[PDB]
């Protein structure tokens, strides 16, 4: 009885919410999709090579206007390349050097980076004393900074490692809402691209989708059996992909709320770092421990290319919003572009 | 001529093939075609192989670049010699001992850098993968400095063709003060890559029968030293068998009145020449990506 | 080019000057990474988010990182040594210290790390086990016929059963160290207490051993 | 009755995310490939592109 | 915040020797480099020389190069124009201008006050328009030529405006012909194509008038154009 009593109800709750999702599946995405032209051999070469960082790098994003690119590493620097002329506009050093992640504000005034120190830093980009200052320091995480994603010059929200995500108000500096109800650390995020839902896994081998607008968890999806270290969003918006510890990407739906496709190969037992999407969707660039990234057809479930380039753990991996290239970053301390 | 020069050094002008001149050829010919294909091996292994982009393996790419220099002079010699030494010139007699000259520096001062580096990298407080590349760049320059130096200063002034009176014996257009002069650098070099071999060697002696009875025990601390003394030993090994036979006959050269040395010249010069073909050999024979990515070549 | 891409390009040159000026003054630096739990002394080993402090000892620079499963033992991967603090005194929580140990020496990212293991508060261990009150052989079954300390050097003035203690929890930790690793890294165990000066001394001669031991390995000296 | 608002607050969680409308997955298989399909030229990664408007060379 | 004070100046007699100085005060001097430009009294503005941040280039105006000399002292956050063997057509009011050069940046922001001194192959920029008569509230387009092509390969068209009210220093308003300055409003629109400029300003108010300097940074030197003023009614 009391909380066992609960159980039942939780159980059977739980047994409703699969037989529902059972009833949805009539068919197969995989078998449905057997009908369409592969994507033939997918073959990139990087173009450029960006030099600078003196230890692993971490975390990298793209501008929104797909030439400006900042990357972190364990120095303590972040540093803004011209992803065009291999030039370094600006090189801010950071208070701590134990960073794991960074995001580039959508107007381009913006830069965020935070780490270890369970605070997230802002950086003023554009001064009229001709430097970068920090703007805010956002306090109020009790783990570590996984993830921060800007979604416009005021509003931002971080996933730390104390199994919670915050939305924050950068004029105020104080925590707007917060979203509970992960078990372990959430370790990524993704902003939808109409911005009013985002997507988190954690080391629970859980991804929920919550309301920004609301503060509550919507779905929640559960096919893992490792932590998901990565997760992005399809450009639709009715899906996302999630990358675990298990060497597998599984793409889930958010109307179906199922799993759709799983991606897997017998001969790839590491674990996946980062996750990306192309401009289209059908590819799903993918890095893993092995030290190369690969390229999934998305709708086939089938390898496509090899981005073998990296004598080390490829860390991040993003692609521009022209879908133009594909920077790499890895723990070799080298950026590289591919196209 | 150069006849003129081999009559008062006592040494013979070969007109025809002989028994004996064909048995120096034999071993000869078979000698360098090793040494190049053993040492392209090693310049190539390291190239194609992005792991082997460090300070320590440039200076074993230039040391098998300068080996690999040693075998293509000596190939040159065995063309010119017996039979074809009979119609050479000065100016291409002093290229001819000129060639070799050069190689065999560039082999010797790139084992004193080798016994420089492996004694900078021990005795320093911190891994050798966080170490700048500026000390091997700037060192590699002066080991081919050195070594053209060397090869050259016989060719202008440093020669017995302007004063006939001291001649050797082995080399008859060579002054014997210059013979002297290239014995004493490698009884130098020897003796400094001796100390500096047997410093690391008591060093590790010193660090390990202090350090405990519980991180490893005895177990650990035979291991290493066996294996340590092996290193040690091997490389001091084939220098002192593959140069002290060919070194003390240019001693005996100088100040040396009527002895037998022009018997033992022309196996003398196989010895040398074989320390470039075995030294990638026990150079590279410890690594294991270095074993690897060789059968991924051939 | 322009001469606007010209100087910007001369900008970004400078930029990496200045990348190396302090990128080549943390090359001389040590960066430790300092575990334990809360009722080990761990904060007072050296008397010198994420905390830090800093040393020197014989013209050597110390990075300590304390902070405050572990998700983010993967950023200290690189570090030179792992300082392992375990409270001997109390017998209770020494099982939990000894699986403690287990997760760090058998972890995936740090099987090239050695670890420097500190049994702190041997002063209180001596009092728990002279004055009795108190059996390791409750806790530890094996304690109760373990073999007599082997024949070794002991510490002149301690008792025969001090010593039998003190050699019995420290074969705990290197039982676990020596089961596997293969060689790539080795743990140090010591015997400190709260009023121990020497342990930046300690510190020093391990990662000088450490750093030793992976120069000849990764020369093929040994 | 810390365990009994936890269990409170999971059953309530539940409920909502159960109550929701799913759609079949042949529905959510054709949307995916139809978007896919729809916006094929516009990727330079999956259709190769001259090299003459190729910003990174 | 932001000041670049000036100093030196004043009567000297030709053929002499006088040293200006620019002391700036309220940013990071160190990354900004530093042009010298003067106007005439009975003229618009020349370019004279440029050191950049560290001072490793140079650059000089090709009738002050051999006799005048530009240096700048970065721990003194001040800098300095040498300028020796004087004549009596270097008469005029020199302005020490800052400029960062990065991708997106916006060169010539600044411009300090200037020191009156008393001495007692090249792209062409041309301004048809010299006066003006504009009403108040109404809309004027002010033009400028030039005998290159501004337009890069990359597509950067290095066209600069500035606006010279009476009395005061030069403000840039529009630069790299297309991208409105910081603390410019709405108001002013720039536009153009190869060899073929224009600035549009909608709904003229008050303080609107001066004299307009259309400016090329495609190759050094840099020329300024001759001006178009703008008179009240
Ligand atoms: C005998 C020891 C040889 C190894 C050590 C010295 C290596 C050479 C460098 C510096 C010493 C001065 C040059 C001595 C050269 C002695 C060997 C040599 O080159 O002999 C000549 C012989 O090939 C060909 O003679 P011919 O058959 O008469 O043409």
């Amino acid at each position: 009885s009391e909380l066992d009593q609960l159980r039942q109800e939780a159980e059977q709750l739980k047994n409703q919410i699969r037989d529902a999702r059972k009833a949805c599946a009539d068919a197969t995405l995989s078998q449905i999709t057997n009908n369409i032209d592969p994507v033939g051999r997918i073959q990139m070469r990087t173009r450029r090579t960006l030099r600078g960082h003196l230890a692993k790098i971490y975390a990298m994003h793209w501008g929104t206007d797909s030439r400006l690119l900042v990357s972190a590493s364990q120095d303590g620097k972040l540093i803004i390349w011209d992803s065009y002329t291999t030039n370094k506009v600006h090189a801010i050093p950071l208070r701590s050097s134990w960073v794991m992640t960074c995001a580039y504000a959508p107007s381009g005034n913006y830069v965020a980076c935070g780490g270890l120190d369970n605070i997230c830093s802002i950086y003023n980009l554009k001064t009229r004393e001709g430097n970068v200052r920090v703007s805010r320091e956002l306090a109020g995480h009790t783990g570590y900074l996984s993830c921060c994603r800007f979604l416009d010059d005021n509003q931002i929200v971080t996933s730390s490692g104390d199994t919670t995500c915050a939305l924050w108000d950068i004029e105020t500096g104080q925590q707007t809402t917060t979203f509970t109800g992960h078990t372990g650390d959430v370790m990524s995020l993704s902003l939808a691209p109409d911005t009013r839902l985002f997507v988190s896994g954690a080391c629970d081998a859980s991804a929920k989708l919550w309301d920004v607008r609301e503060g509550m968890c919507r779905q929640t999806f559960t096919g893992h059996e490792s932590d998901i270290n990565a997760i992005c969003f399809f450009p639709n918006g009715n899906a996302f992909a999630t990358g675990s510890d298990d060497a597998t990407c599984r793409l889930f739906d958010l109307r179906a709320d199922q799993e759709l496709m799983t991606y897997s190969h017998d001969n790839i037992i590491c674990g996946i770092t980062s996750v990306s999407f192309s401009k289209s969707g059908r590819l799903l660039l993918a890095g893993y421990d092995d030290f190369n990234c690969n390229v999934w057809d998305a709708l086939k479930a089938d390898r496509a290319g090899v981005l073998a380039g990296h004598d080390n753990r490829v860390s991040c991996l993003g692609v521009t919003d022209d879908g133009m290239a594909v920077a790499t970053g890895s723990w070799d301390s080298f950026l590289k572009i591919w196209n | 001529s150069i006849a003129f020069f081999y009559n008062r050094s006592g040494k013979h002008l070969a007109t025809e093939w002989n028994t004996v001149s064909k048995l120096v050829m034999g071993l000869g010919i078979t000698v360098c075609i090793f040494i190049m294909l053993a040492n392209l091996l090693v310049m190539v292994a390291i190239y194609v192989n992005r792991r082997f982009h460090f300070p320590i393996y440039y200076l074993m790419a230039n040391l098998a670049a300068a080996d690999f220099f040693a075998g293509l002079a000596y190939f040159y010699l065995m063309f010119n010699t017996g039979p074809n030494t009979r119609r050479l010139t000065v100016s291409t007699w002093l290229l001819r001992q000129g060639l070799i000259d050069t190689s065999l520096t560039a082999s010797v001062a790139n084992l004193l850098a080798i016994a420089i580096e492996r004694h900078i990298t021990v005795f320093r407080m911190q891994l050798h993968t966080r170490m700048s590349n500026r000390r091997v760049v700037v060192v590699i320059v002066v080991i081919w400095t050195m070594a053209i130096v060397m090869g050259a200063i016989p060719s202008v002034g440093w020669n017995c063709i302007c004063d006939i009176e001291n001649c050797s014996n082995m080399a008859p257009l060579y002054s014997d003060s210059y013979l002297v002069f290239w014995a004493i650098f490698n009884l130098v070099t020897f003796v400094v890559m001796v100390v500096l071999y047997a410093h690391i060697f008591g060093y590790v002696r010193q660090r390990t029968m202090r350090m405990s009875r519980h991180s490893s025990g005895p177990r650990r601390n035979r291991d290493t030293m066996m294996s340590l003394l092996k290193t040690v030993v091997i490389v001091l090994g084939a220098f002192i068998i593959c140069w002290t036979p060919g070194l003390v006959l240019l001693l005996l050269d100088v100040c040396c009145p009527q002895c037998d040395v022009l018997a033992y010249e022309k196996f003398f010069l196989l010895l040398a020449e074989f320390n470039s073909a075995m030294n990638p050999i026990i150079y590279s024979y410890r690594d294991k990506e270095m074993s690897a990515t060789f059968r991924q070549i051939l | 080019v322009s001469a606007e891409d010209k100087a910007a390009a001369e900008r970004s040159k400078m930029i990496d000057k200045n990348l190396r000026e302090d990128g080549e003054k943390a090359r001389r630096t040590l960066r430790l990474l300092l575990l334990g739990a809360d009722n080990s002394g761990k904060s007072t080993i050296v008397k010198q988010g994420i905390f830090e402090t800093k040393f020197q000892v014989d013209k050597v620079n110390f990075h300590m990182f304390d902070v405050g499963r572990r998700k983010w033992i993967q950023c200290f991967n690189d570090v030179t040594a792992i300082i392992f603090v375990v409270d001997s005194s109390d017998y209770n929580r020494l099982q939990e210290a000894l699986n403690d140990f287990k997760s760090i020496w058998n972890n995936r990212w740090l099987r090239t790390i050695s670890v420097i293991l500190f049994l702190n508060k041997q002063d209180l261990l001596a009092e728990k086990v002279l004055a009795g009150k108190s059996k390791i052989e409750d806790y530890f079954p094996e304690f109760a016929r373990y073999t007599t300390p082997e024949d070794a050097t002991p510490e002149p003035g301690e008792d025969p059963r001090v010593t039998r203690a003190k050699y019995f929890i420290r074969k705990e930790f290197v039982d676990i160290s020596t089961a596997s690793g293969d060689g790539r890294h080795i743990c140090y165990p010591h015997f400190t207490c709260a009023v121990d000066t020497e342990n930046a001394r300690r510190i020093f001669n391990d990662c000088k051993d450490i750093i030793l031991q992976m120069n000849l390995r990764e020369y093929n000296l040994v | 009755t810390a365990s009994i608002a936890q269990a409170r607050k999971l059953v309530e969680q539940l409920k909502m995310e159960a109550n929701i409308d799913r759609i079949k997955v042949s529905k959510a298989a054709a949307d995916l490939m139809a978007y896919c399909e729809a916006h094929a030229k516009e990727d330079p990664l999956l259709t190769p592109v001259p090299a003459s408007e190729n910003p990174f060379r | 915040d932001v000041q670049l004070v000036e100093s030196g100046g004043g009567l000297v007699q030709p053929g002499g020797s006088r040293k200006l100085s620019c002391s700036a005060s309220g940013f990071a001097f160190s990354s900004f480099g530093m042009h010298w430009v003067r106007q005439a009294p009975e003229k618009g503005l020349e370019w004279v020389a440029y050191i950049s941040s560290g001072s490793g280039t140079i650059y000089y105006a090709d009738t002050v190069k051999g006799r005048f000399t530009i240096s700048r002292d970065d721990p003194k956050n001040t800098l300095f124009l040498q300028m020796t063997s004087l004549r009596s057509e270097d008469t005029a009011m020199y302005y020490c201008v800052r400029s960062i050069y990065y991708y997106g940046s916006s060169p010539f922001d600044f411009w300090g006050q200037g020191t009156t001194l008393t001495v007692s192959s090249d792209i062409v920029m041309t301004q048809a328009t010299s006066s003006v008569p504009v009403t108040p509230g109404e809309s004027v387009s002010i033009s400028c030529r030039s005998s290159k092509s501004l337009l890069h390969s990359n597509g950067n068209t290095y066209l600069y405006w500035f606006l010279q009210r009476p009395g005061q220093s030069p403000q840039l308003l529009i630069y790299r012909m297309s991208n409105l300055a910081s603390g410019v409003p709405d108001r002013f629109s720039g536009s153009g194509s190869g060899t073929a400029f224009t600035l549009t300003i909608s709904r003229l108010e008050a303080e609107d008038v001066g004299v307009y300097y259309c400016m090329q940074h495609l190759e050094y030197p840099l020329t300024f154009g001759a001006g178009t003023k703008l008179e009240l009614k």
